[PDB]
């Protein structure tokens, strides 16, 4: 289905500090008030497809009990070319950059009747060739997990934010900027990506576009509001007047 | 040689830094520049190997001093200054090309190599290093393992690698399968032989590219970091962010990922010390115009100086006025050499904010003239004898004649543009 | 629409004469000056860079010219304020007892209680005006900061707001205690009611009208002043002119500062970065590109400032003329000192400007009368000395033109000239 | 310093011309500031770069000078319009505008020609020796209120007169100096006194 991303997918474009100032930036942002594809898993048939990845992606989900495990980024996902395994399973967040013979159904085998443990490991066969490895982030995790991934100039920037929510069938109403998390300097090109799950699914997928935003910085840091300078004539006027 | 009475704006003044400060990350591991430049075998031109190097202390001095490099050209930087610069990361791209084609590797160049297999950006910032490797690469029997791309559908974007082996068609006719009419393989070997003269021998080429001011510094030169001091005019240098100002501990709520800070004018007004993760405020040392108050070369060589917009505590070759003994602080600035008084007269020399300067005795006694500073008086107080049923009527009159001067015109000047610019040429 | 359609009931023997009046007080705002701004051209172009300054020396005396222009602008701002406000040689003070015939100037006279001896309306105006970045004003330390720290400095005005308020208070006291005499010589005391009678004579209304409607006129003046106070307290668009001047200056300064981030074709917009990366010879090209761009920006800013200063000087000259001709006297020029027949004006100091409270006489209630140019009595034509002949339908009277006060036509209200067979429209009537 | 107003204009024009002339000595980045020296040392292809640098600099100087001159000419035109208005309204007539033709009550003005300007000698009337009198708005005579036809009622302490406002010459309050309007019950401050 589709849902409306009111003012979601806003992140700190740069690493500088700004307070009590309105800053205009151009970058890959999620346009205000746009469909973000919403995915569900039915019990049978299982819905978890391979999604495109062009000029970044916006990811959101109402993760509960940490069902969402991680994501795969690549172009073929067949061990012919490089791939990514940003995932945290039970140890710290392990990132692998190698060639993997991904299975037809890559997921953590969990039997739902207490047997909520991974049994069938069909994620991949072997790393085979492999270029670079990164294992770090020994941190765990009605709450919304917003993520922004963008692959630019050989850097895989990732932004994240945590916030409790109360809505069920739609994105929350409000504003919350996404802080940078990591800056993997890989140096590849990505066309397709896919999430991971353990045996339901509820996560939204957006797409960043090159747009100019007028970001408002508050008395004491942080982005409190933003204006999409191409959403409508009123937003264009606001961007021109810097107010 | 004679200056009329008034107040005149002269050379500004500024607080010079007491010393210089550099704060670099205390990374220890040396950069694998030798390993990069030592590589057993260099990749082909079309498959130029790119090595990412970072998180190390780069010492470009030894590379520059080494005489084994025939060509050493830097474009966005200078080799001598490379030792004092901090980069986010550095790329080392190595390959072997024709000797005469080395000049083709400069940014914004044209030629087969630059247009097909290795293109550099027009705004390339880095250093290109090349040297003959005939004896080590070329074989007596003819080393042909080096391949280059000769044909491409279109010019490749800078820093693009093309490893395709599909055959090329040079005409309108289709080229199906692996061969066809006028179908040519895009990869052609190199005829490197020891007998070949200069310009044809293999040349080991390594390209060092690095970008600046887009992320925290990870590669830094071999500069010894010094101690840190604050509340003084100092030439700071954080991760190569050279500048001058007064450092001060700040209460800014920098987020963990935030390194620099910018004001509304978009200039560095806060930095994070690379060694210790603390937020320091950045403030340029005090400055302001200097205005001299004089009663005229006519009347006295005594003068008073005004450091407008500057606190008297803070205070030009001449410094005999720093001693003071009559330093006065005004909303306009610090006034030195003028005796403040508590009277009030008509404004003689305007200083600002209702303060004026004048030359008169006022003791410092009698007949001893000096420059005084006072709050100008608007006039003599008057209380009209207003009442109901009371009127004042003049019993006389005076015929007053006053003069009023009004400019009407100015001299006509005809400036010939061509004669003025290009006189008789 | 351009306004309501109106068709004057014009006839060749019909006149409309007001039977009442309203005392109208209207406010007029005029910019008088703008913030002084001195810019160190060398610092703005080549902040703390000896090599850049040496390169700039090759351009001659552009920096000196720009500094001279800005200094002239600042001195001219001081001159504008002086010319507008320092129109009184003596600081007149109002008497402690405010026996002004029922007129109440409490809201425009100084308030001793406040630390600044400003009137209620002056305080209202000063609160209404907001600046932008900083006007270092109430600054007890260095100037604003960002703009202050790039070779741009703001010089304080020569006359403080307290001094401007003192000048305004002196002008107001002189007016309300001595009419227009203090503007021509020594202030000559006169009761305010008699002064207003003189003003009524000036607008062509007999003084008996004021002496008989004094209470009503005082009430109307007080109500108008109260309405002005309420309007200033409520609305915020009244001071649009001063706000626009301030906003224009702030926007120009912001543009000048922001231009320092432009590369102008150089590798970087940071002089320190250019100098810390390139060797002297190749760095000169980038430094020259930056110098050219920043010099062009400064020249554009200075030209804009010169034009704006000329406009502000024209406005300040107009304000000084208005002060002299409306506050120091009664003006016969139509619509100069407000709408209606001008009576008196009161000055109020405002940030970088002046506010005039023009007191005008407005006819209120107009009637229908038949009128004739002359009266035929005994074969002679009688014309009104001062006024006009009117008829209520049966009887003929002679009245002043601006107020219906019918009177018997006698030989004292009229004068004779010629006979009955020349004037067109002459009417038969007895002259007593 | 009497003619400082004209001297400032002369000085400003002279200084602007001096700056424009001095600007011809600037290199503007060229090897030399002398066109002949540049042309006599480098052949056309190289000489053109220096020539163009000088051209840019000198054109910028000329543009700055001309813009400053245009602004100054606008100011001088405003002053000249003011001078023409003053001639018309003070020399050719008598002005009732306050402080326009000098300080005081304007009587007449005489023009005098000065270099690049005009000088107006404003003759004004200034009251000199004021004296304090008691005054009333009207006079009660016979149940009627009498107002001055033109002047003001004044008292020297015992007697009441009527005088012109701007000069003291007391006169007996008669039916010719005053006019009647209404009765005594409305005017605030009315005083008994016989009207001859
Ligand atoms: C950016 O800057 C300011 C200051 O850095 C900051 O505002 C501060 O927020 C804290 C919140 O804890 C305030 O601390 C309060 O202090 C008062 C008086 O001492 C206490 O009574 C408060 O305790 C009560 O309220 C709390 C909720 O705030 C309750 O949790 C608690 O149980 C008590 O009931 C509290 O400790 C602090 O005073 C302000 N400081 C200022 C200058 O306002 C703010 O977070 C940031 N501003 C933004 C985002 O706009
Ligand atoms: C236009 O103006 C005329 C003013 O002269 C009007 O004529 C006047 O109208 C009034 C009102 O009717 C009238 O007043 C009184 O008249 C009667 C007797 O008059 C005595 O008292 C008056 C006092 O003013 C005095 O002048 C007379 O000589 C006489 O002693 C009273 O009985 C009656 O109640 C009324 O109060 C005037 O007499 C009258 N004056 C003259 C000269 O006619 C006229 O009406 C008006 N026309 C229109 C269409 O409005
Ligand atoms: C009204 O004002 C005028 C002057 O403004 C007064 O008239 C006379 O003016 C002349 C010149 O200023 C003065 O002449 C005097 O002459 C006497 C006699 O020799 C001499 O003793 C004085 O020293 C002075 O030179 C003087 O101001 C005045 N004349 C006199 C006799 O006082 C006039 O007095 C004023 N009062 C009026 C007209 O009521
Ligand atoms: C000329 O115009 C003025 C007003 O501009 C007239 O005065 C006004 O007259 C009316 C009726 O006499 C007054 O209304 C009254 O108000 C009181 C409250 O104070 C109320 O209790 C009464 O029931 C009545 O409504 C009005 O207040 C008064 N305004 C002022 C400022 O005095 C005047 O009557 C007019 N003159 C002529 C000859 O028409
Ligand atoms: C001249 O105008 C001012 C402003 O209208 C007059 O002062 C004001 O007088 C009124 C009535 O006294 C005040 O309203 C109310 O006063 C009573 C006093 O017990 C109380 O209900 C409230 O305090 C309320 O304010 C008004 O506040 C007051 N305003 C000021 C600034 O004083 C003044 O009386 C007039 N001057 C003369 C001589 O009449
Ligand atoms: C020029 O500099 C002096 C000194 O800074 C200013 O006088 C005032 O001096 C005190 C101490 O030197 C400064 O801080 C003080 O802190 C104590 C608490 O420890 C506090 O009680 C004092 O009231 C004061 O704030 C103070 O910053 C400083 N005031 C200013 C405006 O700088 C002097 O006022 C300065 N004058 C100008 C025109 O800047
Ligand atoms: C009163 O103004 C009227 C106009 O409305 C004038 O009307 C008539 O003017 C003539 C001249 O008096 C008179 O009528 C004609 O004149 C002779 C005498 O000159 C008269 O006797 C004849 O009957 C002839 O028609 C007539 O008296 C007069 N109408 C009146 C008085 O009602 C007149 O000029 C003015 N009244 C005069 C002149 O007495
Ligand atoms: C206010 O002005 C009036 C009018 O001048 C003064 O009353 C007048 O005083 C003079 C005194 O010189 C009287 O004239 C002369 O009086 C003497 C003394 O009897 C006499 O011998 C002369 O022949 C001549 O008449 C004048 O008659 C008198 N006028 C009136 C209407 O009483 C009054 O003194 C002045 N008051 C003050 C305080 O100045
Ligand atoms: C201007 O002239 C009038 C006419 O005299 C003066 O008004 C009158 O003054 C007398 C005395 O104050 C009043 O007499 C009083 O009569 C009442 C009874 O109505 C009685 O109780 C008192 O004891 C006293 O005798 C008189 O009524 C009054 N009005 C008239 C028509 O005579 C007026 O005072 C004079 N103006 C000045 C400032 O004196
Ligand atoms: C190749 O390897 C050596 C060692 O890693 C680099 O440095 C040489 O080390 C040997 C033994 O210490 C010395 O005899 C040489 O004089 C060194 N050569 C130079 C240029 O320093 C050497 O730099 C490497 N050659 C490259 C990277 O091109
Ligand atoms: C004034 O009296 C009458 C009243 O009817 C006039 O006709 C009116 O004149 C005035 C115009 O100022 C207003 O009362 C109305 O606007 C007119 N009637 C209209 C427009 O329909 C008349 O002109 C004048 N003199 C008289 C009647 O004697
Ligand atoms: C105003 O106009 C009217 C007519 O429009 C004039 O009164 C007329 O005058 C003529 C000539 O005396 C008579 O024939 C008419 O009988 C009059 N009434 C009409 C034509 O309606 C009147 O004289 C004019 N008054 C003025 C000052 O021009
Ligand atoms: C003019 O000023 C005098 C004195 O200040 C006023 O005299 C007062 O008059 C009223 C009655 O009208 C009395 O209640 C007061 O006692 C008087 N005061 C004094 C000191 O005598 C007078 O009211 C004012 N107004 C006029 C028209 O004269
Ligand atoms: C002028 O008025 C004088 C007194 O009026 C005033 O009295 C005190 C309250 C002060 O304000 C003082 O300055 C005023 O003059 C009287 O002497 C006299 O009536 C008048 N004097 C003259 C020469 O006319
Ligand atoms: C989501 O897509 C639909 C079109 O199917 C349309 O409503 C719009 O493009 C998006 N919805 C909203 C509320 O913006
Ligand atoms: C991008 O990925 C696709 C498929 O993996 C590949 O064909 C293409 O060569 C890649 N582009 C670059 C510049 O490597
Ligand atoms: C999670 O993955 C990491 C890396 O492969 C591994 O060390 C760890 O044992 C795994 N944990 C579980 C429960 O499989
Ligand atoms: C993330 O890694 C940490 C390692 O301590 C682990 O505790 C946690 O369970 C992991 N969280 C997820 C969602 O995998
Ligand atoms: C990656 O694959 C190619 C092809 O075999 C090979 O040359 C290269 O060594 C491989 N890298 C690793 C770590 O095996
Ligand atoms: C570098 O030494 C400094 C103090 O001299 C210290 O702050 C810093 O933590 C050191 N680097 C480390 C521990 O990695
Ligand atoms: C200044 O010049 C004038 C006269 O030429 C005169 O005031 C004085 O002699 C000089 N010296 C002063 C004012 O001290
Ligand atoms: C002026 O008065 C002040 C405060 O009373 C005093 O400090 C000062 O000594 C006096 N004189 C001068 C020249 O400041």
């Amino acid at each position: 289905a589709y849902t409306n991303s009111f003012t979601r997918g806003v992140y700190y474009p740069d690493k500088v500090f700004r307070s009590s100032v309105l800053h205009s930036t151009q970058d890959l942002f999620l346009p205000f008030f746009s469909n973000v594809t919403w995915f569900h898993a039915i019990h049978k048939r299982f819905d978890n497809p391979v999604l495109p990845f062009n000029d970044g992606v916006y990811f959101a989900s109402t993760e509960k009990s940490n069902i969402i495990r991680g994501w795969i980024f690549g172009t073929t996902l067949d061990s012919k070319t490089q791939s990514l395994l940003i995932v945290n399973n039970a140890t710290n967040v392990v990132i692998k950059v190698c060639e993997f013979q991904f299975c037809n159904d890559p997921f953590l085998g969990v039997y739902y009747h207490k047997s909520w443990m991974e049994s069938e490991f069909r994620v991949y066969s072997s790393a085979n060739n492999c270029t670079f490895e990164y294992v770090s982030q020994p941190f765990l995790m009605k709450n919304l997990r917003e993520f922004v991934f963008k692959n630019i100039d050989g850097y895989f920037k990732i932004y994240s934010k945590h916030t409790p929510i109360n809505l069920v069938r739609d994105l929350p109403q409000g504003f919350s900027a996404l802080e940078p998390l990591v800056d993997l300097p890989i140096g590849i090109n990505i066309t397709r990506f896919q999430t991971l799950l353990a045996l339901a699914a509820a996560y939204y997928v957006g797409y960043l576009q090159p747009r100019t935003f007028l970001l408002k910085y508050n008395e004491n840091g942080t982005i409190t509001d933003a204006v999409d300078c191409a959403l409508d004539p009123l937003s264009e006027t606001k961007c021109t007047l810097k107010s | 040689f004679t200056v009329e009475k008034g107040i005149y704006q002269t050379s500004n003044f500024r607080v010079q830094p007491t010393e210089s400060i550099v704060r670099f990350p205390n990374i220890t591991n040396l950069c694998p520049f030798g390993e990069v430049f030592n590589a057993t075998r260099f990749a082909s031109v079309y498959a130029w190997n790119r090595k990412r190097i970072s998180n190390c202390v780069a010492d470009y001095s030894v590379l520059y001093n080494s005489a084994s490099f025939s060509t050493f050209k830097c474009y966005g930087v200078s080799p001598t200054k490379l030792n004092d610069l901090c980069f986010t990361n550095v790329y080392a791209d190595s390959f072997v090309i024709r000797g005469d084609e080395v000049r083709q590797i400069a940014p914004g160049q044209t030629g087969k190599i630059a247009d097909y297999n290795y293109k550099l950006p027009d705004d390339f910032t880095g250093c290109v290093i090349a040297w003959n490797s005939n004896n080590l690469d070329s074989k007596v029997g003819g080393n042909y393992n080096y391949l280059y791309r000769l044909f491409r559908k279109s010019n490749l974007k800078p820093f693009e690698r093309d490893i395709s082996t599909e055959i090329y068609q040079a005409g309108s006719t289709p080229c199906n399968g692996v061969e066809g009419f006028n179908c040519y393989f895009p990869l052609q070997s190199y005829g490197f032989q020891p007998t070949n003269g200069v310009g044809y021998q293999p040349y080991r080429v390594v390209v060092l590219s690095f970008e600046l001011l887009h992320a925290p510094a990870t590669v830094c030169g071999p500069k010894k970091s010094t101690n840190l001091v604050k509340n003084k005019c100092v030439n700071f240098n954080f991760n190569g962010l050279t500048g001058t100002g007064v450092l001060t501990e700040s209460n800014k709520k920098f987020l963990p990922f935030q390194q620099f800070g910018r004001d509304i004018a978009d200039t560095t007004d806060a930095v994070r010390d690379p060694q210790t993760l603390e937020i320091l405020d950045i403030t340029p040392c005090s400055f302001g115009g200097v205005s001299v108050i004089t009663p005229g070369t006519n009347t006295s060589n005594q003068v008073a100086v005004l450091y407008q917009g500057v606190n008297c505590t803070e205070v030009p070759t001449w410094r005999v006025y720093s001693t003071g003994s009559n330093v006065f602080q005004t909303r306009a600035g610090c006034l030195i050499g003028a005796e403040h008084v508590n009277n009030s007269y008509e404004c003689d020399i305007p200083i600002g904010a209702g303060i004026c300067a004048s030359y008169q005795t006022q003791t410092n006694s009698v007949a001893s003239q000096s420059i005084i500073a006072y709050t100008m008086s608007l006039g003599a107080e008057n209380s009209v004898a207003y009442s109901n049923n009371s009127i004042a009527i003049p019993t006389n009159f005076t015929i007053s004649v006053t003069t009023e001067i009004l400019p009407v015109s100015m001299t006509k000047t005809s400036v010939d543009c061509t004669m003025y610019i290009c006189g008789d040429s | 629409s351009l306004g309501a359609e109106n068709s004057v009931a014009y006839s060749n023997n019909s006149i409309a004469i007001p039977t009442n009046f309203t005392i109208s007080v209207t406010t007029e705002i005029l910019p008088v000056s703008m913030t002084k701004t001195s810019v160190d051209c060398t610092m703005y172009i080549c902040g703390d860079s000896t090599e850049c300054s040496n390169l700039l020396l090759q351009y001659g005396s552009f920096c000196t010219q720009l500094n001279r222009a800005l200094t002239g602008i600042a001195v001219e701002q001081d001159k504008n304020t002086q010319e507008v406000f320092a129109q009184v040689k003596q600081i007149y003070k109002t008497p402690p007892i405010k026996d002004f015939g029922g007129f109440n100037f409490s809201q425009i006279l100084p308030d001793p209680s406040k630390p600044s001896k400003r009137s209620f309306i002056e305080d209202l105006l000063f609160n209404k005006v907001t600046l932008a970045d900083a006007g270092f004003d109430i600054a007890a330390r260095d100037l604003i900061c960002a703009q202050k720290f790039n070779g741009l400095t703001v010089l304080p005005p020569l006359l403080t707001d307290e001094m401007i308020a003192q000048y305004t208070s002196a002008l107001l006291a002189g007016t309300i205690t001595s009419g227009w005499t203090f503007g021509a010589g020594a202030a000559l005391q006169i009761p305010f009611a008699m002064q207003m009678a003189y003003r009524f004579n000036g607008i062509g209304v007999t003084q008996n009208v004021l002496y008989e409607n004094q209470k009503l006129i005082a009430n109307q003046f007080n109500s108008a002043i109260g309405k002005i106070q309420d309007s200033l307290s409520s609305t915020a668009s009244a001071l649009g002119k001063l706000q626009d001047v301030v906003n224009q200056n702030a926007q120009a300064l912001n543009t000048l500062v922001k231009q320092l981030s432009s590369n102008f074709g150089a590798i970087s917009s940071v002089l320190n970065d250019i100098l810390s990366r390139l060797d002297p010879p190749e760095a000169e090209v980038q430094i020259d590109r930056l110098i050219t761009g920043r010099l062009q920006s400064l020249q554009t800013y200075v030209t804009q400032q010169l034009i704006r200063a000329a406009e502000i000087r024209a406005s300040a000259n107009l304000a000084a003329t208005k002060m002299s001709e409306c506050v120091l006297g009664q003006s016969k020029r139509v619509d100069f000192c407000g709408k209606g027949y001008h009576l008196m004006s009161f000055p109020q100091s405002a940030p970088h400007g002046v506010v005039f409270l023009h007191v005008t006489y407005v006819p209120a209630q107009e009637k229908n009368f038949t009128t004739a140019p002359a009266i035929c009595h005994d074969g002679k034509a009688h014309f009104p000395r001062e006024g006009v002949f009117v008829s209520n339908g049966t009887h003929w009277f002679v009245t002043q033109r601006n107020f219906y006060e019918p009177q018997i036509i006698t030989t004292d209200n009229t004068f004779v000239s010629g006979n009955c067979d020349v004037v067109i429209g002459i009417v038969n009537n007895t002259v007593y």
